């Protein structure tokens, strides 16, 4: 019980993802906000939410649907909050102090812009809680924009191969930078200094669904549900199996114990953090969470903030103390088997012979069907079954007909009914068949209507013959069920 | 005029949560604002129907996706995809090149091709093919496919040096393990088999493909309680399996439960009965029982499944001499001496049946031919001796 809980709440309709969702200072003397650029309901109304505490304190309407939210500081200018650079459309709304501050516009396309789908930030030189970080955007068009600390040019362009969807970037931008890029296509490709194109690709045979960056290894969770440890050199170290789907990875990182360890968000109603090979701390909820957050919201340096596929907000707040079925056999078989023993060769005799006229009566049966035509599945490939539906004077009588061969279609073929037309009123008794294509079941059906008053369950024949012959190619019966008629 | 993919990012991120619930409407939203011509929609929606069973409607729409961007050598590989999870191979390969003359660096091209021409049975292309998808990118499931060509046309000295360089790499693959062991057991190699069957079994302990050859290699040498403790261990997962219950039944024919042992041959013959396997131990368990009737019964079946054996002649030869038929006994012994090129006990049999028949003048001639073809047996030693010195 490492997690001690603090809010669990069902009616906070909060459908916001693991990347749209950030918490850092917004006003100075440190109280931690946590804003985020929630959807609708559905996905119709976007709208942004910051929360302070575990109460709403402004919600207010956004222009596109925010494809990420991370924070970063601008200057170090006596250092107030990080601006807020929220991702919509074509556009970054930079908010200071959760106000309207700016609106970068990216540099359109020889008319056919781009939109922006991730967004993260890095670092310049110093890296500590003071630093100025830039941002790095990825444009839905292949492309990696390194913008500048404010937000309004350009420091460098990278050439991806395809659309990315989720970013990593460790180090320093100006002498070691490592930018990793989870696109569609299920690849991760890293981007180092002098490098346009990455030229260190990975494949994780199917789509990421999250990244996270730790300082060393790189996990990559796959829709396999399962997690896989590279390098930063593109070698995979380790790879770990995951009991169901995996809906939303961050990172838990506490520096009190210098613990830096992927999340995990399953699809079977728990949430696993994950180091570089061991299970700790798994939690449950009572519905699959679709987004976590692990940082100082509040006032706390542990908060870990976490929100229901259906909606509602969960926070919790980490505490600083972390043989066979064999069978039986009976009298009779033992008895049976002295039998046998006793009197094996009358019984070898008397099998054979019994087979011999078996093997005689079965090929006399088989030559008197192939008289009568009577075999429903006979070099001249065919199939036909009848079948009847429905009670009551009228039945439908739908025959199933095909040719069963490689390809070779049947063209002249017809079918004749033969009945008691004292009993069956058949409407036309012999008609033509379609022109049979090899492999497809034609259903050709008729109404047969009983006459007689009276209950009386006569058999129907079918026969399917040539044209030019007179011999039936095959034959079928049908008894026809009781009228209940009127 | 508005942004043509406005909600790409929303559509993915749903789509790769396995939704496809959301991700569904957030697509016919964004299909009915911009009339088509998303190529995002369209795509994602067609991925969806092929994670369902539908591969029909999946190909429609992605030849929708090819003709909205005809120059994109994924939508070409998708087509050629989508018809390749049909039947047709042919126009898969015909579609692959096509998606291979806009992209000539990629190794899925070449992967499916190769196991498209697998399936047409054309080797050479095949072969090469799989080849160069090794050196653009190695994948085991190209190894897998080079070692199922190098299987299918010829023999396993070209499949052992696949395999071993397969394994080299990513040795986590139960099935590559699997495999190359059970190619070891293919072979006269017992040991590097064990070897890598057990490492197998670490990963994987209740594997089932790898339980029951490492069983069926325990029962050959002995130690029939080892292996019936490793079908124990699967017992439950696969409670109805012939050829489980077959080696369980012979399991319990090597220590003398001979009962024990028909009951379970007999269950696995009922589930399986044109097994032809299980009827050769029926009737080879019928013998040692000395019940003569069913013996012959069972390995005449045998022999109607495989007539191209020559242990089975033998065999159904040793139940006709006891069922006063020496006549058929002679001809299947003739045609088991004909069928049979390396084992002796058909020859010390006949040359036995010949010597009993107050012959003893054929009987050195199937004596001598024992001897040109010799070793292990106890019993088929000393009446080896004994029909020498007998004769």
């Amino acid at each position: 019980s490492k997690w001690l809980d603090s809010l669990s709440d069902s009616m906070a309709n909060i459908h916001t993802f693991s990347a749209c969702l950030a918490l850092a200072d917004f006003h100075g003397d440190g109280e931690y906000k946590l804003a985020m650029g929630d959807l609708g309901p559905d996905g119709r109304q976007p709208r942004l939410k910051v929360l302070k505490g575990h109460t709403l304190v402004s919600q207010k309407p956004l222009p596109d649907l925010p494809a990420a939210a991370v924070t970063f500081l601008m200057a170090s200018h006596e250092p107030r909050t990080p601006a807020l650079a929220i991702a919509s459309g074509p556009c970054v709304y930079v908010y200071k102090n959760l106000k309207p501050y700016f609106k970068f516009s990216l540099p359109s396309l020889p008319r056919r812009q781009t939109v922006i789908t991730t967004m993260t930030t890095l670092k310049k030189n110093l890296a500590d809680e003071d630093a100025v970080s830039c941002l790095v955007l990825g444009t839905e068009n292949k492309e990696l924009l390194v913008l500048d600390p404010e937000a309004f040019t350009i420091l460098a362009k990278m050439s991806l191969p395809s659309v990315p969807a989720f970013l990593e970037a460790s180090g320093q931008f100006d002498v070691e930078f490592r930018l990793a890029a989870a696109c569609r296509n299920g690849s991760i490709y890293i981007l180092r200094r002098d490098s346009k194109r990455p030229k260190y690709c990975i494949e994780l045979g199917a789509q990421p669904v999250g990244l996270v960056g730790v300082h060393k290894v790189l996990v990559v969770g796959s829709n396999q549900d399962s997690l896989h440890g590279f390098t930063y050199k593109g070698k995979r170290l380790w790879t770990v199996q995951m009991p169901a789907a995996i809906l939303a990875m961050n990172l838990l990182e506490q520096h009190s114990r210098g613990l830096q360890a992927v999340m995990a968000a399953l699809a079977n109603e728990e949430v696993r953090i994950y180091h570089d090979k061991v299970l700790l701390n798994v939690i449950r909820t009572p519905e699959a969470v679709t987004s976590l957050c692990f940082g100082r919201y509040g006032r706390e340096d542990n908060t870990l903030i976490m929100t229901t596929l259906g909606g509602g907000l969960i926070i919790k707040i980490l505490k600083r103390t972390a043989k066979l079925n064999v069978p039986r056999k009976t009298r009779l078989y033992v008895d049976q088997t002295l039998r046998e023993r006793e009197a094996g060769t009358a019984m070898h005799r008397t099998f054979q012979a019994d087979l011999y006229l078996l093997r005689l009566r079965a090929a006399r049966a088989y030559v008197q069907a192939l008289e009568s035509s009577l075999s429903p599945v006979s070099r001249e490939p065919l199939k036909l079954h009848a079948v009847v539906q429905g009670l009551g004077p009228t039945f439908k009588l739908t025959l199933h007909l095909q040719n069963t061969s490689t390809a070779r279609p049947i063209l002249g073929l017809v079918v004749c009914f033969l009945y008691n037309e004292v009993l069956y009123a058949l409407p036309r008794a012999f008609f033509k068949v379609p022109l049979l294509v090899p492999g497809l079941n034609y259903p050709l059906e008729t109404f047969v209507k009983s006459l007689s008053d009276k209950g009386i369950s006569d058999i129907i024949k079918v026969l399917v013959l040539r044209e030019g012959q007179s011999t039936p190619l095959l034959s079928a019966h049908i008894n026809m069920p009781m009228s209940e008629g009127l | 005029f508005p942004i043509l993919e406005k909600q790409n990012w929303l559509i993915h991120l749903y789509y790769i949560q396995k939704d496809y619930e959301a991700c569904k409407a957030v697509i016919k939203e964004q299909l009915q604002e911009t009339h088509g011509l998303c190529e995002y929609a369209i795509y994602v929606q067609a991925l969806i129907f092929r994670l369902e069973g539908n591969i029909q409607e999946s190909l429609r729409l992605f030849q929708m996706c090819a003709f909205l961007s005809p120059q994109c050598a994924d939508n070409l590989k998708q087509v050629a995809r989508s018809l390749f999870l049909l039947g047709k191979h042919k126009a898969a390969i015909e579609v692959y090149n096509e998606a291979a003359k806009l992209n000539q660096k990629d190794w899925e091209i070449c992967h499916n091709l190769g196991v498209c021409y697998i399936y047409l049975k054309q080797f050479d292309k095949a072969q090469d093919q799989l080849h160069n998808a090794l050196h653009l990118n190695r994948h085991d499931l190209t190894y897998i496919m080079l070692g199922k060509i190098f299987l299918l046309k010829g023999d396993l000295d070209k499949a052992i040096e696949i395999y071993k360089k397969a394994v080299e790499f990513s040795p986590e693959n139960t099935e590559l393990l699997t495999t190359l062991g059970l190619l070891y057991l293919q072979l006269g190699i017992y040991q590097k088999a064990f070897e890598h069957l057990g490492n197998t079994l670490t990963y994987d302990p209740t594997n089932y493909k790898a339980i029951l050859a490492a069983g069926s290699m325990m029962q050959t040498h002995g130690d029939f309680d080892v292996a019936l403790t490793k079908y124990k261990v699967v017992a439950c997962a696969v409670i109805e399996s012939p050829p489980l219950w077959n080696n369980i039944g012979m399991c319990f024919f090597g220590k003398k439960k001979y009962v024990a042992a028909i009951s379970c041959l007999k269950r696995a013959n009922y589930l399986a009965p044109l097994d032809w396997k299980i009827l050769y131990n029926l009737g080879l368990v019928h013998l040692t029982m000395q019940q003569y009737a069913s013996a012959f019964h069972f390995l005449s079946a045998a022999i109607n499944f495989q007539p191209k054996m020559g242990e089975l002649y033998m065999l159904l030869a040793v139940a006709l001499t006891n069922l006063e038929d020496s006549e058929n006994a002679k001809r299947a012994y003739e045609e088991a001496v004909r069928l049979d090129k390396c084992n002796p006990l058909v020859n010390l049999n006949y040359a036995v049946l010949l010597y009993n028949q107050g012959e003893k003048r054929d009987a050195l001639a199937q004596y001598q031919e024992m001897e040109k073809k010799v070793s292990s047996s106890l019993e088929f030693d000393p009446e080896m001796v004994e029909v020498a010195q007998k004769l």
